[PDB]
C-alpha cells in the first residue's frame, strides 16, 4: 500500500 | 523527425503500446544532440519507460509470491518451473532499466543545464537503480543500491538549493528517496523523518501556490503523507 | 508435457503476460493429440487469446478514432503516420486470430466429440472471424463475415439441438451473433430479434434452475436485455 | 458499447 511518484 | 517520432509516442501512448512508446520517445532523444527535451517531451520519456517497466515489476512480484508458496509447501519442479520464468522477467527488468540509464548517462544528464531538468534526470537515474535494487541480488543488488543512494543524494543537493520546497519534481524526489530508504535499504527512521521533512517544509510555503500549481503539489504531498501514516504504524 | 504447459499457463496469466500464455496452451494442444482439450484448458486457451487480442482491439479502437479526427483536421501527414501505425495493428490482429483459427480447424473443431464442445469451438471460429471482420475491408471482409455466419448458424443448430436454452455457451453464442448482425451486417432489426429470442427461450425454463449454477446463465442473459435496451432505443 | 460474451 506504499506509493511512489507519478 | 524529432516532431514526427513526438507524435508516434503520442498515438503509442493512445494504444497502451508502451514498448513502442520507449522506442519512439528513443529515437526523439537520439534526435535531439546536446539540447534538452522538452517538458513535453521528457514527461513522454518517463511515462513510456514507467509503464514498461511498472508490467515487468508487477509481473515479479506476482511470481515471486508463487514461488515462496511453492518452495514452502509444494512441488520442487513447480518451483523450477518457477524459477527459470522469474529469471526470464528479471531478464526483461534489466533490459529495460539498461536503456534509460544509458540513455541518461550519456545524454540526458549531461545535456541539463537548469537545476530544474538536473534534479529530473538524477533523480530519474536513481529510481531505475532502485528498480534494479528490487529484485537483484549479491553484487548487482549492493552495486544498484549505491548508484541510487548517489543520484538520490546528488539530486536532493541541487533540488535543496534551486527548486522551491513545493515544486513537484522536488516533492517526487524526496517520496522516492524516502521509499528507498524503507524498501531497499531496510531504515525506516531515515524513511520517515525524510518523508516529513519534505512534507513539513511544503506546507510552509503552500500559500504562494496558484490552481494549477497546488494541484500538482498536493497530489505528491498526499501519498508522501499515506506512506508516513503506514510507515508510523508500523 | 501437458501438465507443464498448463502450469506454465496460469503462471502467464498470474503475470498477465497472456502472450506467452497464449503460447503455453498452443503447446498443451500440441501435446494432446486427437483428445479433446479439458475444459479447464479450452477456458485457459480462451483466456489467453482474448486477452492478447482484446488489447489490439482496443488499440486499433482508438488509432482509428484518431484518424478520423486527423482526416477531419486535414492533417495529412498526421493521417499517413496513423495509417501505417494502424496497419502494423491490423498485421498483429491478423496473425493472432490466423493462429487461433489454425488451431481450431485443424484439431479442436475436428476432436469435438460432444455438442458442448462443437458449439464452444465453432463459436470461438465465428467470434475471432467476426474480429478479423471489424478491421477488414473488400473481398477478405466479406469472406471473413461469411465464414463468422457459417460458424454461428452451424453452431446455432447444435445448441438448438442439444444445449438447453439456459446453457451458457448457447447464450453466449445468440450475444455473440446478435452482436454479429448489428455491427458487421448492420441488421439492427435481425440483431434484436435473435437477442429477445434467446433471452425468452432463457427465462421460460430459468425458474427450473439450482442455486449456483445460474450465476453464468444469469450473466450472459444481462448483457443480451443490456444490447437490446440499447438496440430499442436506436 | 455493446457488450460481447465474457
Amino acid at each position: 500500500e506504499l506509493f511512489s511518484a507519478p | 523527425g524529432r516532431e514526427e517520432f513526438v507524435y508516434m509516442a503520442k498515438l503509442a501512448e493512445q494504444a497502451e503500446r508502451y514498448e513502442e512508446m520507449v522506442e519512439f520517445m528513443e529515437k526523439v532523444s537520439a534526435a535531439v544532440d546536446g539540447d534538452e527535451l522538452t517538458v513535453e517531451e521528457r514527461n513522454l520519456l518517463s511515462v513510456a519507460y514507467k509503464n514498461v517497466i511498472g508490467a515487468r515489476r508487477a509481473s515479479w512480484r506476482i511470481i515471486s509470491s508463487i514461488e515462496q508458496k511453492e518452495e514452502s509447501r509444494g512441488n520442487d519442479d513447480h518451483v523450477t518451473a518457477i524459477r527459470e520464468y522469474r529469471s526470464k522477467i528479471e531478464t526483461e527488468l534489466s533490459g529495460i532499466c539498461d536503456g534509460i540509464l544509458k540513455l541518461l548517462d550519456s545524454r540526458l544528464i549531461p545535456a541539463a543545464a537548469s537545476g530544474d531538468s538536473k534534479v529530473f534526470y538524477l533523480k530519474m537515474k536513481g529510481d531505475y537503480h532502485r528498480y534494479l535494487a528490487e529484485f537483484k541480488t549479491g553484487q548487482e543488488r549492493k552495486d544498484a543500491a549505491e548508484h541510487t543512494l548517489a543520484a538520490y543524494k546528488s539530486a536532493q543537493d541541487i533540488a535543496n538549493a534551486e527548486l522551491a520546497p513545493t515544486h513537484p519534481i522536488r516533492l517526487g524526489l524526496a517520496l522516492n528517496f524516502s521509499v528507498f530508504y524503507y524498501e531497499i535499504l531496510n531504515s525506516p527512521d531515515r524513511a520517515c523523518n525524510l518523508a516529513k521533512q519534505a512534507f513539513d517544509e511544503a506546507i510552509a510555503e503552500l500559500d504562494t501556490l496558484g490552481e494549477e500549481s497546488y494541484k500538482d503539489s498536493t497530489l505528491i504531498m498526499q501519498l508522501l503523507r499515506d506512506n508516513l501514516t503506514l510507515w508510523t504504524s508500523d
